[PDB]
DNA sequence: AGACGGCTGGCACGACTTTTGCAATCGCAGCCCT
DNA sequence: AGGGCTGATCGTGCAAAAGTCGTGCCAGCCGTCT
């Protein structure tokens, strides 16, 4: 078979698209936050603690923006789903499931 | 003998005209390309042994 | 008052519309296909028939045939080489040398690989593995029984007067080969029917392809080329694409989009202008057609490209490609706007332009030719004149017609 | 190149244009039986070269330098029959009209 | 190669138990597949080649 | 499987990788000379659908 | 039986073609070099 | 504090040299008739 880079990102069209969304979960963001997010509407806060904006927080423009200039690149908010990308590279269950 | 099989059909072509009377399973090739339709979706397709 | 070069006087495409107009020079299908997909800009541009009969073509008749053959390891291997490399025709490309030299074993030897040759020889069809000429002949003779007469004159003519048949030389042959005078013919006949190139019968299918650029039809008996309209590439701009180009709002990136822009309607000059010309000059073209092909290709003389383009009055006889790169088709076939363009053929008696025309004469002259050779330069010749052409020995085009000499088209009958 | 019924069928059996016409057309009121021709077309292909082997193999049998591929038309398998009635469409301006 | 073991070579099959069904990864993606692909070319009218 | 012996005519996934080549190369179009934090905008969106 | 014939084409010279081979000056003024 | 210079932008012809085709037509040869 062949393949193909992508750089436009593409997750599985069935990851997380079923009703028991995995990824829906492991970000913990809303079904309709998530299909923001694959249409590149969410702008939500990508990561970070330190910053105002919470790491998984549907953020502003002008919100994320003003969370830059507070904290420098604290501030991460991506509109499209690599947004979840990070989410999920984020979602963290090293020890955390016993928490849980 | 009855289905896909090509390597296996010349085999047992061979063998019949021999009279040996034997077919080789290996493995579908149908197996395989459901493996890659599940490669050509966002899937990896390994098996292990 | 009266004019002079000299005065206070008050221009020619550079660069930008050199490349443009070279797209128009380029053929549109595929010529101008790379650059449109070089462009990488712009975004503001924009039962079941299903059949998988799997053929084997003979090569798995023959693998089936060296499978159920018994044979060893090394005979399978070696003769599975000889079929590896087989010509279309049916003689073996390589030579058996070649063949235990690809073998690899100090083993594998002449005799191995020229028993294996034999074998597969001796396998459907007659001369398999040919490698030398005339092997199919020689197999079909061998094939042949003895009981057939003029079989042994025939054997004679194909192992060692292969060159003596091949020059036609039927007194040479009887005089070397010593057969009956009149009686050889009857031997080399035989040989003649021996399925040369019998290989090359197991090859039957071939895909069609034909692209009508301007496909004239004539089901009807007449109908607009349409300059294949719907093949014309064709690009779209979109408002929602403009939305997605201000999307890309990087000020670098958005005057790129707006020079892309740019250099896009001046490519969109060069398709309009491809289109355009090939469709009038074609229009006028065909004018001299009525109801199709009128008197075939009888219709046109050397046609001059530079009256055309003034015809087309913009460019007049700035000549270019546009509709070179593009073939208009018609009843009877496909034919270039290159083809629709001419030369002169016809020399004297009124005559002085196309060469389809007098080739056509050419052609009703050999409809008739001389039996002993094409039709002679002076037949040939006579025949033009007698169309008035003149086209003269000049032009007799009997050897570009793949026609060779007279007295080498002397045969036996 | 055009496939044009002329029955002009190299390395071919003999007895199967025992039926054709020059049309390449089999008379009317003919037996037919097997994968008999029917409408026998000429499928000419790609123009070879000097090609020293097919330049002598057009120099001993020639007039068909495997120039013309079988285009024909054969009776179908399993349907054998006898030959009741023709007919013929061509593209007008094509004026064969053999048989 | 020798030729006979070569040919040899083409045809085998293993056990093959315990199929398992499992994620991916790009690395994987980059292995199992013999090359990307980047132009919308599938077949020619002009020559009839890949 | 081509149908009257001139065109191809794929079908389906195939033609809709047609469709998805043309993001395949546009993809490499955003990789070089088109700025992919610009063009993804729009272009990432409609990538993931198709 | 050696010379005609007509084929042939090579040898040569004019007439239609015809791809290619040519991208700049404006516009201030500001920023950079002096 | 004074100079320079910069390039944002500036697209459907036609011609240059060169060839290539028209056209004939001269040298040789062999089929022939001598």
């Amino acid at each position: 078979m062949g393949h193909i880079e992508l750089a436009s990102p593409t997750a599985h069209i069935w990851f997380l698209k079923s009703l028991p969304s995995r990824i829906g979960l492991l970000l913990d963001m809303p079904l309709r936050d998530i299909e923001r997010v694959l249409y590149f509407e969410s702008y939500v806060v990508i990561e970070g603690g330190m910053t105002n904006l919470e790491r998984q927080q549907i953020l502003t423009e002008e919100q994320y923006l003003d969370a830059l200039e507070e904290f420098g690149d604290e501030f991460d908010a991506k509109m499209g789903a690599e947004a979840i990308q990070a989410l999920l590279k984020s979602m963290d269950l090293e020890q955390e499931c016993e928490q849980l | 003998v009855k289905s896909d099989d090509v390597n296996g059909r010349t085999k047992m072509y061979k063998n019949i005209v021999d009279g040996n009377h034997q077919m080789e399973p290996g493995m579908p090739e149908s197996f395989n390309v459901l493996l890659k339709e599940i490669r050509s979706l966002g899937i990896n397709i390994e098996l292990e042994d | 008052m009266k004019q002079g070069l000299q005065l206070r006087l008050s221009l020619a495409m550079t660069p930008q519309l050199q490349q443009a107009i070279r797209l128009l020079q380029l053929s549109t299908l595929e010529l101008q296909q790379e650059l449109q997909q070089a462009l990488e800009s712009n975004p503001l541009l924009e039962l079941p028939v299903y059949q998988g009969e799997t053929t084997q073509t003979l090569q798995d008749y023959l693998m089936w045939q060296v499978e159920l053959t018994p044979f060893t390891d090394t005979d399978r291997a070696i003769a599975t080489s000889i079929v590896d490399a087989v010509d279309d025709t049916g003689y073996l490309t390589i030579q058996i040398e070649d063949i235990v030299d690809s073998i690899g074993d100090d083993e594998i030897g002449l005799e191995e690989v020229e028993a294996v040759l034999k074998r597969i020889q001796r396998f459907d069809p007659v001369g398999v593995a040919a490698k030398d000429l005339r092997d199919c002949l020689l197999i079909q003779l061998s094939q042949f029984a003895k009981e057939t007469p003029w079989l042994e004159e025939a054997r004679l003519i194909i192992s060692d007067h292969l060159d003596l048949l091949a020059n036609h030389d039927f007194r040479t042959l009887m005089r070397v080969t010593r057969l009956k005078e009149e009686v050889l013919k009857e031997a080399v006949n035989l040989i003649q029917s021996l399925d040369p190139r019998p290989g090359q019968s197991i090859q039957t299918s071939e895909p069609e392809y034909v692209i009508p650029d301007v496909l004239v039809r004539k089901v009807s008996g007449r109908w607009t080329v349409e300059l294949n309209a719907d093949s014309i590439p064709r690009l779209k701009i979109n408002q929602q694409y403009a939305a997605m180009g201000n999307s890309a709002r990087n000020d670098a990136d958005g005057q790129f989009i707006r020079s892309n822009l740019q250099e896009a309607r001046w490519l969109i000059k060069s398709l309009e202008s491809r289109n355009d010309t090939l469709l009038r000059v074609s229009r006028c073209i065909v004018e001299q057609q009525q109801a199709f092909f009128e008197q075939g290709e009888e219709y046109m003389k050397p046609m001059v490209l530079a009256d055309i383009a003034q015809a087309v009055e913009m460019h007049e006889s700035t000549i270019s490609r546009v509709t070179t790169q593009k073939y208009l088709h018609s009843p009877r076939g496909i034919f270039e706007l290159k083809y629709f363009f001419s030369s002169h053929v016809n020399t004297e008696g009124g005559g002085e332009a196309s060469s389809t025309a007098i080739r056509a004469l050419v052609k009703k002259l050999i409809a008739a030719e001389n039996p002993a050779k094409p039709l002679s330069d002076s037949k040939l010749t006579s025949m033009l004149s007698e169309q008035g052409i003149m086209v003269a020995r000049r032009t007799v085009y009997r050897e570009s017609l793949s026609i060779p000499p007279s007295n080498q088209r002397k045969q036996l009958v | 190149g055009p496939e044009e019924i002329t029955a002009d069928i190299p390395n071919v059996g003999e007895a199967a244009l025992s039926k054709l016409d020059e049309s390449g057309i089999v008379y009317i009121g003919a037996e037919v039986t097997g994968g008999d021709i029917l409408v026998g077309k000429v499928t000419p292909k790609g123009e070879t070269q000097l090609t020293p082997e097919e330049k002598l193999l057009r120099a001993i049998f020639g007039e068909k330098a495997s120039d013309v591929k079988d285009s024909s038309l054969r009776v179908p398998n399993g349907v054998s029959g006898t030959v009741i009635d023709v007919q013929v469409f061509t593209r007008d301006g094509v004026e064969k009209d053999k048989r | 190669k020798d030729l006979l073991k070569f040919l040899k070579a083409q045809t085998k099959t293993e056990e093959f138990d315990a199929i398992k069904i499992a994620l991916a990864s790009p690395d994987m993606i980059r292995s199992w597949s013999f090359g990307e692909v980047k132009k919308p070319e599938t077949i020619n009218y002009r020559t009839f080649k890949p | 499987v081509p149908l009257d012996g001139g065109r191809f005519a794929t079908s389906d996934l195939n033609d809709l990788y047609r469709r998805v080549i043309n993001r395949n190369n546009r993809l490499k179009r955003l990789l070089d000379l088109a700025a992919p934090d610009i063009i993804v905008r729009n272009e990432k969106r409609m990538l993931q659908e198709a």
